[PDB]
């Protein structure tokens, strides 16, 4: 047999390659693994609520992190009906000049992504002005995650 | 319990640290080329050589007496290339001299043919490093163009 | 391995033995229904998980069941 | 291809190690660790 | 022990052994034919069956069995036993266990796996939860 | 949900417009969707590269045929099932082990091909990363090309 | 105003924490 | 000459006064060194098998008629048919699905030879025996074929599709980029239009128009001019090659395993016709030879589409078109063929979506029946899909329902309601998806062209 | 009787046919350095290395991206070493997860040290030999003048 | 050394084959099967 997946042995010793694949697809699945009793089970499912917690606070981290960096939210402040939002910058090596150029928008000087998750509006209307703020949501939620 | 004797051993020279004895550091260092269980000696050499002449020639390509001009990467090369052989011959001397006991059943790298394996393994992949990082170094240029698409 | 299961509604008509392709189950002796015999699987590591066993049952519902489980070199079908 | 941003030298090496040297460690990684035959 | 036998005259095939019989485990079918006949290979093509006692190896109990239901069978030979053989060279009596076949009810063998109650007489999944407990148990 | 964005996005591009008469008299028929909705706010999307050069639709086409691919590479699984891609497997096992430099190294988990539920799961998950990124790259582009 | 290169580099160090905490919360879900 | 030839032909039998041959003996004859006693049985398999006959009949049936297709476009034996470009278009896609369908049919009668009519006692190592005992080699090796040649033609594709994407044109396999050009197929070409005063010295003029010469002008468009063949015909050529090797490695892979595998040893006990034998051995759906012509249908409509799509559009790019008094040829779509046939969104814009045009603004003219079968050529195809994806377990499970409530009204019938089996779930989703986007290619085709040409 | 049984076992998934069993074939195939009698596993890891690394680059130096600028070769060889290094991290992963079981007295190959000598030795060689086709390559110029005697 | 005949790239390998590739072929593989000590 094999170590994994350490959860179910059954697929422990499956010699072909389906170990592989049912164990991907059984990980989450706590109540069918070996030794399972219903505290362990309610206390993974607690740990794992607070990963999948942490998880999103990271999530809201990059977007912030990658607006404050790279993105254009003060020139977007003052005008927002005719500035695009800027996601994150571009690095594709495999870009050639046509792309560099095309990708190069929203008064940017590099490829960049133009914004489309309305982050920006948001950020607009709760009261953030300036990358600081940004760049302090996004150090706030990486200790968030962290505590999570 | 996060402190306890080396080994369930009181008396051992040692103490069970998390930093000596906890799961993640024991697992890296003994699957270290020098620990990995099954290589051959000259494996070892060769992985061990290469970590070190990777970043052997550096301090003297950007700190060398050679630093400020237009060869200072040939500088740096040539300065690691010699330290690699002066490394290699104190492993071979070591080799020499501490092996010409008898022999150990276990463990290859404390037997003599097993530790020149091991310098030859470390000698090959020590050069093989120091010029792949010279060879980086001095078509940085090309590697910047590379990385940032400048050839498409 | 797979799990092979008879139920005492088998009436010993033999035709799930018939159906192995493997030779899991066979015919013993028992004294619950008027054919005397009732099926039996003594080699469900060579069970496949065909289920020829249960297409063959004339009972209603299954008298031999077959479970799926672990899967082994035998019960995977794998000549190699 | 060289940005405006602050500390612009970084997706020059964090692209590579994202894409190509931290899928190579994991991907060996995840192999060693799945055709472990111990016990 | 011991599998004695004249292959049949086969030209032999790429659906035959592999690896795992070398290594994991292999089979063979021995029976006796009273005359030179034809028949058809489970790793396909046709075979001369040999007079008296022909051995077969395959790479799995089902293609033995195969071979047994839809060659020897409809031939009237009914005589063919089967074997397990390990890399070793141990070899393990397999169909004709204890001489009769399974479809023929025996004195001697003993119920194994048989449950006392209908199907749907087994317990619920809920009420057999943290536990060993399967609803198939007997 | 198809139906459900494809009634909003149609709408809200005539009442963004103003040209709310083109859904008020064209999504009563179904041509008028696979026309007037599917055909026409395609054009600049499928331009995003062309002969001529690339825009900053370039991606979103690029996605558009890469969600096309993965939506139609679910079909394999979810149409073709199990025992044929065994049987072939079985054949690529057999010439694996018989050619000369290749049987030095052999596999560890011995090749099988996917379970009747994984490749269900399997072409389902491929059916559903094809009409989600299919979809997001025609509404992004349809939509940012004009407003 | 725009990010300084330090601030990049204090936001790569602070979240160098909640990479071990990670790394410790999947080795204790792992046991 | 055909008359005289064939009736020549005619004559080669021995049937009533000892003159002519025994096939049997003209079988039995042949045989060589490594095929064992050679052709000595198939009399025998092809005097007593009516599917051992069927499966050839249907293959060459099939193949004649894709000729056709081939043959009467670029010759065209009627007159006023080339410059007849509905006519020409239908046709060429007609005689082209004709033959798909009865190519994969001849494969299905192989297959059912091989369950039901194949003696082993007769196949003592002749040529089916020896075919049957390396079928392991052989569907390895198309497999492998297949997939070289899947990566090197549509890999090919979706490269260029990434290089025009990144604005890199120089690194695409284009005539301007990196050139692939077909130089046996234009040197066969050559040969062509070097044969009217040459290796065919009796003749006025060449075989064909396509291998070279001029643009034969009748009315005022072309008849028929010479068809070049760059990187773009390459890339599709060897397209058609793959999709029609892959077609190949199903059918043959189901003839050759109609009887046993190593998975199963007794698919000849099981038949021809039959789901699965179970969900074990990992699962053993669609190991039937009927399952087996059930992908190839598929695999069928694939490389026929991709046929007639590279018609359609070199057609129109290259050869089709109006000729102007002065003597210039303007092509139906001028050209793009050898620049938009080299990315998938060059065949997603420049034939499907731009050539669509028309039979979706149909609506209103004498074309709005092509583009109402356009429509429910749609519907029927996606309809398809619901049989094709699912199982009768569910339908069987919901058909219960509805019978409790036709059960409550006293109305379920005595006629039990069932879900269809597997084997005809499957023949219904394959019949619908064949039905549907041929019928949609079809209305698509018709519009275009009727319109346009 | 070209075709046979492979070694006259009629049940081995097999068929002794003249390219399966043929002696040109068979004693071609035996002398190749993987199959080849008495050969330790680096110098056989050399070998295969030399030979797979010398032909790697060529696919991209005529048609890489770099293939239309004055680095081509460069390129060529940097990606080369780049797959190099993923071939020989490869082929030491094998041999980790392959022979982590006990030993055979047979063929060094099939043991964990054997296959640790011989990825060393692919390494080696295989560098090698896309170094020595980059520099063919890039002084094509001076061996063209070579051949041709433009330097007498 | 460079020709107006057709394909004059052809001597340029064919020498080095036929006077140092071949011999060295040639010679290593008799010098191989005419040491060969088997019976
Ligand atoms: C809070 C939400 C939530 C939670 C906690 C769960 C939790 C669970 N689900 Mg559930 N489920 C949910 C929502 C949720 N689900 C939703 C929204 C759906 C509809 C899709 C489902 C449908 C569902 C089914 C049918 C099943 C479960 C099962 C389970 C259990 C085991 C999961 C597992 O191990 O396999 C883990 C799953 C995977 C490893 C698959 C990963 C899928 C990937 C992420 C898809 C992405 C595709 C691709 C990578 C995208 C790339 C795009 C790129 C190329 C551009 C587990 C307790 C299973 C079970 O145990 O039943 C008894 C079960 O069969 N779920
Ligand atoms: C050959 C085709 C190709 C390739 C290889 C790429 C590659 C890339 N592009 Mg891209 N692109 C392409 C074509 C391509 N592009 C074309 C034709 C266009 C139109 C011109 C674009 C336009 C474009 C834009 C606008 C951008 C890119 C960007 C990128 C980079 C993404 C960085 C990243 O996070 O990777 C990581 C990949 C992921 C996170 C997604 C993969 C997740 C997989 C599917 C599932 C994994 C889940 C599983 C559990 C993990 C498996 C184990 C794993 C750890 C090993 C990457 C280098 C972005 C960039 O520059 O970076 C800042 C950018 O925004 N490209
Ligand atoms: C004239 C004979 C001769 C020659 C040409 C060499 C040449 C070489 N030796 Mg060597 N050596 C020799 C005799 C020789 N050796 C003897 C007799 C001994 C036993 C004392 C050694 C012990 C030795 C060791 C331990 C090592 C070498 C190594 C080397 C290589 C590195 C360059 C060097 O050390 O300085 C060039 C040498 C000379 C110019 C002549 C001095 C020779 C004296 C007698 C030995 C000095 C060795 C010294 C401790 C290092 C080089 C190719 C190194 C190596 O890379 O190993 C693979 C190293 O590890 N040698
Ligand atoms: C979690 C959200 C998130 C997402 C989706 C991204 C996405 C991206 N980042 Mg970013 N990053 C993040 C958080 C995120 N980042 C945070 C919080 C920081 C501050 C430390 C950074 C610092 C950073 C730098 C300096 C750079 C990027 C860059 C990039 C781009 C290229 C891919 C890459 O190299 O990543 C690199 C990632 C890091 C250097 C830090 C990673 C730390 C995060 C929190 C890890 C998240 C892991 C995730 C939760 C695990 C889930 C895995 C999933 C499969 C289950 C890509 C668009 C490059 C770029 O701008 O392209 C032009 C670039 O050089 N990021
Ligand atoms: C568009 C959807 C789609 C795709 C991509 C495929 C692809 C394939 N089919 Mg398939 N099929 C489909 C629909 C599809 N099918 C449907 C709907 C059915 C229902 C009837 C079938 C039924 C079917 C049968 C019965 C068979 C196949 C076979 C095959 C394989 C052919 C061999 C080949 O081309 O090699 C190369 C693969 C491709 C060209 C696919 C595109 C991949 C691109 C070009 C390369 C990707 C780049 C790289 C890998 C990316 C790396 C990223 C990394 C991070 C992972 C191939 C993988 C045959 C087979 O197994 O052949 C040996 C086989 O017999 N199919
Ligand atoms: C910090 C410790 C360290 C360092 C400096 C190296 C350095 C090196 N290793 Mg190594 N390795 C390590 C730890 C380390 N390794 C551990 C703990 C394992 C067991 C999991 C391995 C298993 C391993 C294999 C199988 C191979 C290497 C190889 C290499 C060389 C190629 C470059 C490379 O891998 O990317 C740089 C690596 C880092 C910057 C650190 C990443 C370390 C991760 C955790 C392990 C990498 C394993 C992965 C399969 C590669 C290089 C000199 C290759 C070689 O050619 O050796 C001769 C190769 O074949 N390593
Ligand atoms: C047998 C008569 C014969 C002789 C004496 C030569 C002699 C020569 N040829 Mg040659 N050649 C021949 C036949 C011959 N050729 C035929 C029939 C062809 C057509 C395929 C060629 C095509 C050819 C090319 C393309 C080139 C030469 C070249 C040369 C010159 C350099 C040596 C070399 O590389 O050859 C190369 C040998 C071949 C390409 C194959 C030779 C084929 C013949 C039939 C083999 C002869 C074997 C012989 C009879 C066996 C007897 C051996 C003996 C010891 C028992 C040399 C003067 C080179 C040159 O022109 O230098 C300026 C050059 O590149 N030849
Ligand atoms: C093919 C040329 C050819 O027919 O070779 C010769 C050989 C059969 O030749 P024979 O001399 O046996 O042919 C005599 C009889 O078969 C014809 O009457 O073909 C094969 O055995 C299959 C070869 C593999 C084909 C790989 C593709
Ligand atoms: C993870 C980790 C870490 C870090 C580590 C380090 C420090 C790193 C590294 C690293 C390194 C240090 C790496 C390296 C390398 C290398 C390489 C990769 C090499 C190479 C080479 C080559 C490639 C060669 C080649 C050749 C030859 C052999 C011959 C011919 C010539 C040539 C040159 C081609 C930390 C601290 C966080 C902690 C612990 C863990
Ligand atoms: C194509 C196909 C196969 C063959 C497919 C196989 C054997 C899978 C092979 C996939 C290879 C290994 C490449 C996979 C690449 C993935 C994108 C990698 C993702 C894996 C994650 C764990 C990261 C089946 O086995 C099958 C079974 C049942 C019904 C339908 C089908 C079916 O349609
Ligand atoms: C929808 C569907 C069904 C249900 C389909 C059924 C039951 C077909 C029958 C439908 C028609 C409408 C039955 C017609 C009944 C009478 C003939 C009606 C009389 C007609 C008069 C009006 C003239 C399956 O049984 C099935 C089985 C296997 C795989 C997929 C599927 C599947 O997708
Ligand atoms: S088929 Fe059913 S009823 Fe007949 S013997 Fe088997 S289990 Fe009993
Ligand atoms: S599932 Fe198949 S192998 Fe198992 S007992 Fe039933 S018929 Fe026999
Ligand atoms: S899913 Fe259907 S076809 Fe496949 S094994 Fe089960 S019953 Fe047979
Ligand atoms: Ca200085
Ligand atoms: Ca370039």
């Amino acid at each position: 047999a094999t170590k994994f997946p350490k959860f179910s042995q059954d697929l422990a010793q499956d010699p072909t390659t389906r170990r592989i694949w049912y164990a991907i697809a059984t990980a989450h699945d706590f109540e069918s693994h070996d030794g399972m009793t219903e505290e362990n089970l309610y206390q993974k499912i607690f740990a794992s609520h607070f990963g999948h917690l942490a998880i999103i606070f990271l999530w809201v981290s990059g977007s912030l992190f990658h607006v404050a960096w790279q993105g254009n939210f003060e020139q977007w402040i003052q005008d927002p009906l005719n500035t695009r939002p800027i996601a994150h910058a571009i690095w594709d090596p495999q870009f050639g000049k046509a792309a560099v150029d095309a990708f190069t928008q929203a008064g940017a000087s590099s490829p960049v992504d133009i914004a489309y998750s309305g982050v920006y509006h948001w950020w607009y209307t709760i009261g953030m002005r300036t990358n600081g703020d940004l760049y302090q949501g996004a150090i706030f939620l990486l200790v968030l995650a962290s505590l999570a | 319990e996060l402190v306890k004797p080396y080994n369930g051993d009181p008396f051992a020279g040692h103490l069970s640290t998390p930093i000596s004895d906890s799961g993640l550091v024991k697992t890296f260092i003994s699957n270290l080329p020098a620990y990995r269980q099954g290589l051959s000696p000259i494996l070892r050499g060769l992985e061990v050589g290469m970590a070190h002449g990777y970043f052997l020639i550096g301090p003297w390509v950007k700190l060398g007496p050679l630093r400020d001009s237009d060869v200072a990467n040939l500088g740096g090369l040539i300065s690691g290339i010699t330290l690699i052989l002066l490394a290699t011959a104190c492993l071979a001397a070591y080799g020499l001299v501490s092996f010409q006991k008898a022999s150990s059943s276990g463990d290859a790298l404390k037997t003599g043919e097993g530790w020149s394996q091991f310098t030859a393994g470390f000698f090959v992949g020590a050069m093989g490093g120091a010029f792949v990082a010279f060879f980086l170094l001095e078509n940085f240029a090309v590697v910047d163009g590379i990385m940032k698409g400048l050839f498409n | 391995a797979h799990t092979v299961k008879i139920y005492d509604t088998c009436i010993g008509c033999t035709q799930c033995v018939r159906a192995c392709p493997t030779d899991v189950l066979e015919m013993v002796p028992w004294d619950g229904c008027k054919a005397g015999q009732i099926a039996s699987s003594p080699r469900t590591e060579d069970c496949v998980g065909c289920k020829r066993c249960e297409t063959a049952c004339p009972t209603d519902f299954l008298s031999i069941r077959v479970y799926l489980g672990a899967e082994t070199t035998r019960s995977m079908g794998l000549a190699y | 291809m060289m940005g405006s941003y602050a500390a612009s030298f970084l997706p020059w090496i964090f692209i590579p190690v994202v894409c190509w040297l931290m899928p190579v460690v994991v991907m060996g990684l995840l192999f060693l660790y799945i055709e472990g035959d111990a016990q | 022990t011991t599998l004695t036998g004249q292959p049949p005259l086969y030209g032999g095939s790429t659906g035959g052994l592999l690896s795992k019989a070398d290594i994991e485990e292999k089979y063979a079918i021995t029976w006796t034919s009273p005359k030179e006949q034809v028949f058809e290979m489970p790793t396909a093509g046709a075979a001369v069956m040999r007079e008296g006692e022909n051995l077969v190896y395959l790479a799995r109990k089902e293609q033995c069995l195969a071979l047994a239901a839809q060659q020897l069978r409809p031939r009237k030979i009914n005589d063919y036993k089967i074997y397990r053989i390990f890399p070793d060279g141990e070899t393990v009596l397999l169909h004709p266990k204890d001489g009769v076949f399974p479809e023929k009810v025996n004195q001697g063998r003993e119920a194994v796996n048989t449950v006392p109650r209908s199907i749907g007489q087994n317990p619920n999944p809920a009420q057999l939860k943290f536990s060993g407990k399967k609803p198939y148990d007997p | 949900i198809g139906w459900v964005t494809f009634y909003w996005h149609w709408k809200h591009l005539g009442v963004w417009e103003g040209n709310v008469a083109q859904f008020n008299e064209n999504s009563t028929y179904l041509m008028g969707w696979l026309r007037d909705y599917l055909w026409l706010n395609s054009s600049q999307l499928i331009n995003g590269y062309n002969p001529f050069g690339t825009n900053n639709l370039s991606v979103w086409a690029w996605m558009f045929l890469f969600g096309h691919l993965v939506w139609a590479t679910g079909f394999m699984f979810l149409i073709s099932w199990r025992g044929y891609w065994q049987e072939l497997i079985e054949t690529l096992v057999w010439a694996h082990e018989r050619t000369p430099l290749a049987n030095l190294v052999r596999w560890k988990d011995k090749p099988v091909a996917l379970s009747i539920v994984q490749a269900r799961l399997v072409g389902l998950a491929h059916f559903s990363v094809g009409y989600v990124l299919t979809y997001a790259a025609f509404l992004i582009a349809s939509t940012a090309s004009k407003y | 105003m725009a990010l300084t290169d330090t601030q990049v580099y204090i936001a790569l160090v602070i979240a160098l924490l909640p990479a071990v905490l990670a790394f410790r919360l999947s080795a204790e879900l792992y046991k | 000459a055909i008359a005289v030839l064939f009736i020549i032909a005619g004559h080669m039998y021995r049937t009533n006064w000892g003159i002519g041959h025994s096939l049997k003996e003209i079988l039995e004859a042949h045989k060589g060194p490594f095929t064992g006693t050679g052709h000595k049985g198939l009399y025998e398999v092809l005097t007593t098998s009516w599917h051992a006959q069927l499966a050839i009949n249907l293959a060459m049936m099939g193949s004649l008629s894709i000729i056709v297709a081939q043959h009467m476009y670029a010759m065209p034996p009627y007159p006023y048919l080339a410059t007849d470009y509905p006519t020409q278009l239908s046709l060429f896609t007609h005689h082209m699905w004709i033959g798909g369908f009865l190519i994969v049919g001849g494969a299905a009668h192989g297959a059912i030879f091989f369950v039901r009519d194949y003696d082993p006692a007769v196949n003592q190592n002749n040529v089916l025996d020896r075919v049957l005992r390396h079928r392991d080699a052989i569907i390895s090796h198309l497999n492998w074929v297949c997939i070289f040649l899947g990566f090197h033609s549509f890999g090919l594709y979706v490269h260029n599709d990434t290089m025009r994407a990144f604005g890199r044109p120089q690194d695409m396999f284009s005539d301007t980029g990196i050139q692939l050009q077909p130089v046996f197929a234009q040197w066969v070409q050559h040969l062509h239009t070097l044969a009217p005063g040459g290796t065919a010295p009796n003749a006025a003029a060449t075989a064909s128009v396509a291998f070279g010469g001029d643009v034969v002008a009748v009315g005022g468009k072309v008849a028929m001019m010479p068809i070049a063949l760059g990187t773009a015909d390459f890339l599709v050529h060897h397209i058609h090659a793959f999709t029609i090797h892959v077609t190949v490695l199903i059918l043959l892979k189901g003839v050759l395993f109609a009887r046993s595998s190593r998975l199963i040893p007794d698919k000849a006990n099981l038949g021809f016709r039959f789901p699965c034998d179970g969900p074990g051995r990992g699962g053993t759906c669609q190991v039937s030879g009927w399952d087996h012509v059930f992908l190839g249908l598929f695999w069928m409509y694939n490389c026929i589409s991709v046929v007639i799509f590279h018609f359609s559009w070199k057609m129109q790019s290259d050869v089709w078109g109006t000729v102007a008094p002065d003597g210039t040829v303007s092509h139906i779509t001028g050209g793009n063929f050898a620049q938009s046939a080299i990315t998938i969104n060059g065949w997603l814009r420049d034939f499907l979506w731009a050539q669509a045009s028309q039979v979706i603004g149909s609506y209103g003219s004498a074309l709005s029946a092509y583009g109402l079968l356009f429509l429910g050529a749609h519907f029927v195809w996606a309809f398809s899909l619901m049989f094709l994806f699912s199982g009768r377990g569910y339908w069987q499970e919901l058909i219960e329902s509805i019978v409790w409530a036709h059960n409550k009204l006293k109305v379920a019938p005595a006629i039990q309601p069932r879900a269809l089996s597997i084997i005809q779930g499957r023949a219904v989703g394959v019949a619908h998806y064949l039905l549907g986007g041929i019928a949609t290619t079809w209305a698509f085709f018709l519009a275009r062209i009727i319109s346009v040409g």
